């Protein structure tokens, strides 16, 4: 799971890596940073990972009721 | 922002008590929104059908053990539950869900070239 | 003053309507001719309402709320004030100056309303959110 | 043939029947163009435009109330009624259409007398505003004194502030 | 349906071609078959053509409907949908629609008749044309739908017709045709309840009296299919029926409660949904629109067959013998009806009539 | 002739060009309708996906008769760059019947107006009334 | 108008009725019968009699309860106490 | 969350706070004897309930009916393709914006995996198909930077030239469509032209009106025809007359400023935390552009001003995005001064094809043409992040490099995915007319929003 950061004060990029496995829960940065929100939802959608925090976790990109994700 | 209607905030359960409260609150709502899926979807079924099928997934996963996956199996359970009453599937996939269903023999598969 | 030309355009008027719905239904073929997909009381895939694609939740009778229904209610108070100015309109000469003072009584009674409804702001839109900056402030210790 | 009779006949049988609340604010229009129609053609034809030109206006915001109010209730309820007992009804009542009982007022005709005096001559809305911004001028200045009232009241009624 | 409706992945036909099969059944697999479905763009071809298209049978639809061919396309994958322009008075085109095919089924046939073609013309003149012509190109099994009360001796136009029509296809093709005789058939847009979901049906009170044994028009859609794959129903005539006889005066009173057209007790006959008249005007009246109207509507022949009632030929094959079951319209009824009723649209909640309830209005609407 | 307003994608951009000052469809009388109901041509001017096709039939299903499908691009023709996805209809065609198939990615604007000229080409030949009095 | 019209004996009476559909051990209910040991419901079977119970007496169970519920009185005792007849339009009433 | 006595999902028993006092009424009697001889009877009796309907803890049990839902969905004029936006309205008021997605998702990401490098770029053509050559610069930029090369000194300028060009092409179709759902139907019409004439350049270079598979990882495919910088260079001479006539019907307009001021406001706070970029981010009095902040393909030898709002509105934007047309128009007519001498794509046959003379007569020609088109080329393994200001906004993809010669992965970070999930943020509040504006302000292209 990977979160790239803009800082426009310093005109300056960041990336941060984490691991995830099928069934770990991973924290949200919802609260944090708000647009991360969608791309958490389509990171879910199309690999499965368990987001615990999030406000509403759902289907973003696959059919409704679609089984699978895409991704993997 | 706000979330959309019937939304539910992700928790990593980590107590077995806990999350079997959480099922069976669950698995309520479903029975009680069973005359509302017929209403909104168009089923050619009675509403006690509706809960019939509801207690089938539910008892497909009766015996799973293993706390993280229950975790993912309610989640997951969560979602569809959030789809269904929001009216978000189309009626066509809530009409080829009630759609699912003897197997032949040796010989008989012989036949026609098995599978 | 004869309208008996009038009666005849009137009664034209009135069967003209019909042969437009008439005329259609005559000259369209049949649905056998087409498609043949039955008649239009069993293709309830064509009759339903239209929600540019995607079925919703059926709420054709439920209440809508009314934004502008305080303005839609003053309406009948001004629309009854300004019928009220046709009797001067054809007697002005007639009445005199006695009429004209009598008219503009009438109006500046009325004006009182316009200056009520703009002081207390009853002609806007009654919105049900309010976006209001609420200002960060930090108790220190 | 007077058929204005057979409209009043429609009329009636859908005012027995009438369910809902846009059935309703359909019969007043049903019943608003006999009146503007007979008043047009017999009595007074000044009357039968301002009829058009007031109520028009008031059906419009009666119609969209229906909208704000609509609750439901009356499309899947049910009416039993019958259909003999409504066209006997209607029967029994279309048997006696004689408001007045003055035998000859309502069958002996009258004429008038045309003269020439009147050199001056104008339409009855002149006439009706000459009276009624000189004489009955009180009458006038009451009327809008009432609808300021009803200003203020339809302000103080609804306005949430 | 199912996933694949064929017994084995090779079948010789009894012309002696061997066509063998691919796939497991999908759009892109094929059965190796070449069909002909004459009267495909009708209300039965629709569903035959398919059933068969769906599996990988080439099908070729002979049509005079240009508008109305189009939707079978979409049924088959590409290549596996053919039409043929064609007219039942023209010999060549009938040739060219049974060239290629090993299966050749007849679904023409009509219950009236117009400026350009009789009663005589379509269910005995066109098929034993195309029985001869399927016989000339080499068909090894051709299927001849008549209808339920097919009798070369009876009073009726129509039943008398489809009768010597099931003679002259054995005559020409020989003893190996295959006849069905379907029951009056329920699906959506169906011409048995189109008529009793019609309201402002007049004469009801003669027209409706008729008795029946309706069958779902899927399981003859899937009979035929059957017969079609299975060289042993060759030579045999089936009577496809429903277990249940139902006049349509009973089908007429349920249909009216499930469109809830009672809820008032005024509307119903206000709205003309009960319109009787003497039988000699519903003659006269049939007589002048055979005459006057363009369109096919009552005509005197179904004023006769109103008294018919629907007769079962005890020798011959029910859906047993094709190892199925009959479905009952009651497990059917509301479905195909629901498009009708009047308010529904998740009001406050839908009367959806189980297999059970509709059991249950059928006894009060019997009880006086 | 009157489609309805159906752009899905990319191939969208061409059918907006069609109705530019350059080509200007409005000059053969075409006009683009939103509802289904004004509206007798459906122009598949994009990919359609598993999560459309119901609602893209459903729309179909709403034109009054006449009614003719234009297939446009190789998305709505058989798929195209997006043939072997998981989440793509292998050409509209399964879904609606089609009357004409207007190839290109995007077919340019003189290719979908080609292709209309065919459909007008066709409807000129119809025969629905001699229909009625040859061949019923 | 807005107010209940219920009696312990209907509740009971119309909760019983409700329990006697569903396959239960004993026909005979009262209010100490047990929904567990007397009529043997699992987890599963109990959810569905409070939800059928919930339909019959337009009553919907708190999560809190729900869970917690032994007897067949401790229903009888909820919807005596929570019942409420639903709003109607502001024309049923004042006509 | 969690259904209660008083509040579940079918209906709720609201009761406020008691204002008054809770006064106490005990012995209660009439004149004929106290209330418990006749309370069997007063149930009929109006005149005595002794419960108010005015007093705030009186219980209701309502209904919770659904607000009125209207699905904006696919087909609708307003959607700038196949979006079904879910309003909950009241009135015409918006109370919550679901925006519903996927319907042009086509697994773009995962086809990409399957396909090399050169087969992938196609696929970038086709996710924001209005800023076409844009969306190829950026995924050329970042196998360029896995690959350790950098296009020569001409093919930087190219792409620059068509950079702005197709910024410019992508202007015209989102500030005259957004104009257009407003209201304004002219403007439409006028600037379509000038996008038949910008396509045509386009399609002088590549062959194509639109999927111009142009730039590319090294370079660009094919170098320029003769006499095409004329006519770019004569079509700029009259592109300022075209601007100003837009600006005449729309800049001053009373109408047009009553429909975007004070409409779809976001605050610089609001605007970087939901990671809004390009106008939207600008707009709201943030002066940050991509192609300033990390330069790329000769941006840095060209002079651009940037635009920035104060109101952070759809007026501003407007504005913001008027003036880059005229900034663009001023770097098209620098890279036409400024073009240099030289090959355009990598002189290395290991990554871009040799000319087709010497392909047939070199061998060592033959054998990279071969295996270009037969295995690609390898990419050495690892990571990127690279952005860049596309019309839109920030553009960036994320690529992962196995070593092979196909991407282990491919995320393409769309700006218009960003701005779509900030929308129920923007939108709450205002009526269902103000929703079509700010869903024009954002420049939504759902190609690019679902891939
Ligand atoms: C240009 C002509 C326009 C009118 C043509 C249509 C004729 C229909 C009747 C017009 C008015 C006749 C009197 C009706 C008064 C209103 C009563 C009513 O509810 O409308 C009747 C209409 C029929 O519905 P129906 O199915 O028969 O009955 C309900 C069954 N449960 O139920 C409906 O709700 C449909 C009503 C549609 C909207 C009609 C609005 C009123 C227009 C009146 C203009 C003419 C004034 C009346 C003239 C005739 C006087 C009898
Ligand atoms: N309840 C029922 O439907 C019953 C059906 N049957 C028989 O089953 C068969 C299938 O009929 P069905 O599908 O249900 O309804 P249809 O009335 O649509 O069947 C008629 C079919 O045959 C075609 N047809 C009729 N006359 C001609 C003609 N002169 N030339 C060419 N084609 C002609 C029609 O072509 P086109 O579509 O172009 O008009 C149509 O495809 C019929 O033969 C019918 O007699 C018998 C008992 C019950
Ligand atoms: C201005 C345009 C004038 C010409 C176009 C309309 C043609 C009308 C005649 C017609 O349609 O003739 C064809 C008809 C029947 O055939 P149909 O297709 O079912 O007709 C549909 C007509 N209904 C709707 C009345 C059923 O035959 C006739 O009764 C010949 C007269
Ligand atoms: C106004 C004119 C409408 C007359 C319709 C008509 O005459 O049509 C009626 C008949 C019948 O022919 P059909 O429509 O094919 O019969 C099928 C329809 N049935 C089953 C109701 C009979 O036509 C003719 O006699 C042919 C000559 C008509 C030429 C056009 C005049
Ligand atoms: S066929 Fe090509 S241009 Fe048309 S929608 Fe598909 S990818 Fe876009």
């Amino acid at each position: 799971v990977v979160y790239n950061l803009l800082s426009v004060r310093h005109n300056s990029r960041i990336r941060i890596k984490t691991y995830a496995s099928e069934v770990s829960p991973v924290p949200s940065v919802v609260p944090l940073f708000q647009g991360a929100n969608w791309f958490e939802r389509e990171t879910y959608d199309l690999f499965g990972i368990f987001f615990e925090g999030h406000p509403d976790l759902r289907r973003i990109m696959t059919d409704y009721g679609f089984q699978g994700h895409p991704l993997r | 922002t706000n979330p959309t209607a019937f939304a539910q905030t992700t928790r990593y359960v980590k107590d077995s008590t806990e999350m079997r409260t959480l099922v069976l609150n669950l698995y309520r709502r479903y029975l009680r929104h069973s005359r509302g899926f017929v209403n909104n979807y168009n089923l050619d079924i009675p509403a006690s059908q509706v809960r019939t099928k509801i207690r089938q997934e539910f008892e497909r996963q009766r015996f799973v053990k293993d706390l993280p996956l229950k975790n993912v199996l309610y989640m997951k359970a969560q979602m569809e539950f959030q789809e269904l009453v929001n009216f978000w599937k189309q009626q066509c996939h809530v009409m080829q869900y009630f759609e699912s269903i003897k197997g032949d023999s040796f010989v008989q598969k012989f036949l026609k070239g098995a599978q | 003053m004869l309208q008996d030309l009038f009666n005849n355009y009137v009664i034209l008027v009135g069967i003209l309507g019909l042969i437009f719905l008439g005329v259609n239904y005559f000259i369209v073929e049949s649905p056998r001719m087409d498609e043949n997909n039955g008649n239009i009381s069993d293709y309830i895939e064509k009759s339903g309402p239209f929600e540019c694609g995607f079925s919703s939740f059926e709420q054709s009778h439920n209440p809508i709320p009314i934004a502008f229904i305080l303005v839609a209610l003053l309406f009948l108070p001004f629309d009854l004030e300004v019928s009220s100015m046709l009797p001067y309109i054809v007697s002005i000469y007639s009445v005199g100056i006695y009429g004209l003072i009598i008219f503009i009584l009438f109006l500046l009674i009325l004006i009182v309303g316009f200056i009520y409804e703009f002081n207390t702001k009853s002609l806007s839109i009654t919105t049900i959110l309010h976006k209001k900056n609420k200002a960060l402030v930090k108790n220190l210790y | 043939m007077n058929l204005e009779i057979l409209d009043l006949s429609i009329l009636g049988f859908y005012s027995l029947i009438s369910s809902n609340s846009f059935e309703s604010i359909a019969i007043l229009v049903a019943t608003i163009m006999p009146v503007i129609t007979e008043l047009w053609y017999n009595y007074s034809q000044l009357f039968a435009l301002l009829y058009t030109l007031i109520y028009v206006g008031a059906v419009v915001i009666l119609f969209v109330f229906i909208l704000s109010v609509i609750n439901e209730k009356e499309e899947y309820e049910y009416e039993y009624s019958g259909l003999f007992i409504l066209i006997l009804v209607l029967l029994l009542d279309d048997l006696d259409d004689n408001e007045s009982n003055d035998n000859d007022y309502n069958n002996v005709y009258i004429t008038d007398y045309a003269d020439w005096f009147n050199n001056y001559n104008e339409s009855d809305l002149s006439v009706i505003g000459n009276l009624l911004f000189t004489e009955y001028a009180l009458l006038l200045l009451i009327i809008s004194f009432i609808l300021l009232m009803s200003i203020i009241g339809l302000i103080l009624i609804v306005k949430k502030d | 349906v199912s996933t694949f409706p064929l017994k084995s992945d090779i079948n010789i036909t009894k012309s002696g071609k061997t066509l063998l099969s691919v796939g497991q059944g999908g759009r892109s697999s094929r059965t190796g078959f070449t069909a002909t479905v004459f009267g495909g763009t009708g209300f039965l071809g629709r569903v035959v053509v398919s059933k068969l298209a769906k599996h990988g049978t080439n099908v070729v639809v002979p049509f005079r409907n240009d508008r109305a061919r189009r939707q079978l396309k979409v049924n088959g994958d590409l290549g596996v949908v053919n039409f043929v322009e064609f007219d039942i008075r023209n010999l060549k085109s009938i040739e060219d629609s049974v060239k290629y095919s090993d299966i050749v089924i007849n679904l023409i046939g009509t219950e009236h008749f117009s400026k350009n073609f009789s009663i005589e013309d379509v269910n005995i003149g066109a098929a034993e044309r195309i029985a001869k012509a399927a016989k000339e190109a080499g068909v090894s099994r051709l299927i001849h739908v008549s209808s339920y009360n097919a009798n070369p001796s009876s009073s009726s136009d129509f039943y008398a017709t489809k009768g010597i029509g099931e003679q002259v296809v054995r005559d020409n093709f020989g003893p190996d045709a295959t006849i069905v005789r379907p029951a009056p058939m329920y699906f959506r847009n169906s011409p048995f309840l189109n008529e009793l979901l019609q309201i402002k049906a007049l004469g009801g009170n003669v027209i409706f009296k008729k008795e029946v044994y309706p069958v779902h028009a899927l399981q003859v859609g899937e009979a035929i299919e059957r017969i079609a794959f299975d060289d042993a129903t060759a030579g045999q005539t089936y009577e496809l029926f429903g277990k249940e006889r139902y006049s349509k005066k009973e089908l007429r009173e349920m249909i009216k409660h499930i469109i809830h057209i009672g809820q008032r007790g005024y509307y119903p006959y206000s709205a003309g949904f009960y319109l009787p008249a003497p039988e000699p005007f519903l003659y006269a009246f049939a007589l002048i629109r055979q005459y006057i109207s363009s369109q096919p509507r009552f005509n005197v022949d179904q004023l006769k067959r109103s008294h018919i009632n629907q007769e079962i030929d005890q020798s011959a094959k029910t859906f047993t013998d094709l190892g199925m079951v009959p479905d009952e319209l009651s497990e059917y009824l509301y479905r195909y009806v629901k498009p009708h009723i009047s308010y529904t649209s998740q009001t406050q909640n839908r009367t959806v009539y189980s297999k059970e309830d509709i059991e249950k209005l059928r006894d009060y609407v019997n009880t006086p | 002739f009157w489609p309805m307003t159906f752009g899905l994608a990319c191939c969208a951009v061409e059918m907006m060009h069609v109705s530019a000052p350059r080509y200007d469809q409005d000059r053969l009388g075409i006009i683009f309708r939103a509802s289904p109901r004004q509206s007798d041509i459906m122009i598949v001017a994009g990919t359609v996906t598993n999560k459309m096709a119901p609602a893209l039939r459903q729309v179909y299903d709403q034109m009054p008769y006449p009614r003719w499908v234009i297939s446009m691009g190789s998305c709505a023709n058989g798929g195209g760059y997006y043939h072997y996805s998981y989440s793509v209809v292998r050409g509209v065609d399964r879904i609606v019947p089609v009357d004409i198939y207007v190839p290109g990615c995007p077919p340019t604007s003189e290719a979908l107006m080609y292709g209309v000229f065919q459909l007008q080409k066709k409807m000129m030949d119809g025969q629905t009334h001699r229909m009625w009095y040859r061949s019923y | 108008q807005s107010a209940s019209t219920l009696t312990k004996e209907d509740v009971l009476t119309r909760s019983v009725s409700v329990l006697r559909g569903f396959e239960v051990k004993t026909k005979d209910i009262d209010l100490q019968t047990t929904f567990v040991q007397d009529l043997g419901m699992d987890s599963l079977d109990l959810n569905d009699a409070l939800v059928a119970l919930e339909e019959e007496f337009d009553v919907v169970f708190d999560d809190k309860t729900a869970n917690e519920i032994k007897t067949v009185g401790e229903v009888v005792d909820f919807v005596l106490a929570n019942y409420l007849p639903t709003e109607q339009s502001i024309n049923h009433t004042i006509r | 969350a969690a259904q209660t006595k008083d509040n579940n999902d079918f209906y709720d028993v609201k009761t406020k706070k008691n204002d008054f006092f809770p006064v106490q009424v005990d012995g209660i009697e009439s004149s004929l004897g106290k209330y418990e001889e006749f309370a069997k009877d007063a149930h009929e009796w109006e005149s005595w309930n002794l419960q108010n309907e005015d007093h705030p803890e009186y219980p209701v049990k309502r209904t919770k009916i659904r607000h009125f839902t209207l699905n904006f969905g696919p087909q609708h004029p307003a959607a700038h393709g196949v979006l079904r936006l879910i309003l909950e309205l009241h009135g015409e008021e918006i109370l919550r914006s679901d925006p519903h997605v996927g319907l042009l998702h086509r697994g773009t990401e995962k086809l990409i995996e399957s396909k090399t490098y050169m087969q992938a770029l196609p696929y970038f053509d086709r996710l924001d198909y209005v800023s076409m050559m844009t969306n190829e610069q950026v995924f050329s930029l970042a196998v360029e930077k896995l690959l350790n090369l950098e296009v020569p000194e001409r093919g930087q300028y190219i792409r620059t030239l068509f950079g702005e060009i197709t910024r410019v092409l992508n202007h015209l179709m989102s500030v005259l469509s957004h104009a257009m759902d407003v209201g304004a139907l002219t403007p439409f019409l006028w600037g379509f032209e000038e996008r038949e004439k910008l396509m045509e350049f386009y399609e002088r270079v590549s062959g194509a009106r639109l999927h111009s598979a142009y730039v590319r990882p090294g370079g660009v495919s094919q170098d320029l025809p003769a006499g095409l910088l004329d006519d770019i260079y004569m079509w700029a001479t009259q592109f300022g007359d075209r601007l100003d006539e837009t600006e005449e019907l729309l800049t001053d307009s009373r109408i047009w400023k009553q429909r975007t001021i004070g409409i779809g406001e976001v605050t610089a706070e609001d605007a970087l935390n939901y990671g809004l970029s390009g106008v939207m981010l600008r707009g709201s009095g943030v002066p940050f552009d991509i192609r300033k902040s990390q330069p790329y393909d000769a941006y840095d030898k060209v002079d651009f001003d940037i635009a920035v709002g104060t109101k952070g509105d759809c007026y501003d934007r407007y504005l913001i995005r008027m003036t880059e047309f005229r900034q663009s128009l001023r770097i098209i007519e620098q890279c036409c001064n400024q073009m240099p001498p030289g090959p355009v794509k990598v002189e290395d046959f290991k990554v871009a094809p040799p000319p087709r003379a010497l392909m047939k007569e070199d061998m060592e020609a033959l054998i990279h043409h071969f295996l270009l088109y037969t295995k690609g080329y390898a990419v050495p393994a690892g990571e990127t992040y690279t952005a860049i200001e596309a019309p839109k906004g920030e553009m960036a993809v994320y690529v992962v490099s196995d070593g092979s010669e196909r991407p282990y992965r491919c995320k393409i970070r769309a700006p218009g995915f960003a701005h779509l999930g900030a929308f129920d943020h923007i939108a709450r509040g205002h009526f269902l007319p103000d929703a079509v504006a700010i869903i024009g302000t954002m420049d939504l292209v759902f190609g690019e929003v679902d891939r």
